[PDB]
């Protein structure tokens, strides 16, 4: 069969972008980072995103900034829900107060834990419209490293549909 | 006397064969490797049964009183971004 690592193309509904943006913008108005998840069905080397999940989450101030934490009960709920629905977790998305990048905390505590998963970072509290060329995207390798996906490669990979 | 455990990780099942004297953490390591879940190490995950109870990962598999067709959910202790 085909591992998630071998996905090369992703269909992303515009509605799923809108749900992410609305959540990130909403919590950003309070100075907080938010998190969202893209789930769907893998079709071998293609992945169809079906839904955005906004996990139950808490917002905590750290020494050098802010973070978003997903509690254990919610991670269990999400696991059971994916299993009952026949869905796969492809991507996590979170916002930064300013420039987008993967921090050391982001590298260590991801929710999208499977080799091949994506982690997208939206700058400036998602104030501007979502743009695949303006996010900072990372993909998890077999040695558990989150490596940057250059913008040109990200736009070749992900097509937004309506 | 091997026990068959379906472990579900991010909604994906993997069947792990277990012997009664093995601690549950032995199955944790195997299920994560089988499902390619590497972004947090094995000690960062915990088991819950179908009724939702948290299971002691150091307890021997034979001491739970599983039936042969048991499904367990293996999920992260914490997720953080920022
Ligand atoms: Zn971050």
């Amino acid at each position: 069969m085909t591992p998630l690592e071998d996905v090369r193309t992703v269909a992303l509904p515009r509605d799923c972008v809108s749900t992410v943006q609305a959540h990130l913008r909403s919590v950003g108005q309070q100075g907080h980072a938010g998190m969202a998840l893209w789930v769907g069905v893998q079709q071998d080397q293609h992945f169809v995103i079906a839904e955005t999940v906004i996990p139950a989450q808490r917002h905590i101030r750290t020494s050098d900034g802010v973070c978003v934490m997903v509690p254990a009960e919610e991670l269990h709920r999400l696991n059971v829900w994916l299993y009952k629905r026949g869905l796969t977790l492809l991507a996590q998305i979170h916002s930064h107060p300013g420039r987008a990048y993967h921090s050391t905390t982001d590298d260590a505590y991801a929710v999208a834990t499977t080799i091949g998963c994506l982690s997208l970072v939206v700058p400036n509290f998602a104030r501007e419209p979502f743009d695949l060329a303006r996010v900072a995207a990372y993909r998890l390798d077999a040695r558990a490293n989150w490596n940057e996906v250059p913008s040109a490669a990200l736009t070749r990979m992900i097509t937004i549909t309506s | 006397g091997k026990i068959e455990i379906i472990v579900v990780v991010n909604g994906q099942p993997t069947q792990v064969e277990a012997n009664p004297n093995q601690p549950l953490h032995v199955v944790r390591t195997k299920a994560l490797e089988n499902t390619q879940n590497v972004a947090q190490p094995p000690d960062n995950w915990e088991f819950k049964d179908e009724a939702g109870n948290l299971l002691d990962v150091d307890k021997k598999i034979g001491d739970f009183g599983f039936a042969n067709t048991v499904t367990l959910f293996l999920s992260l202790k914490a997720g953080v971004a920022g």
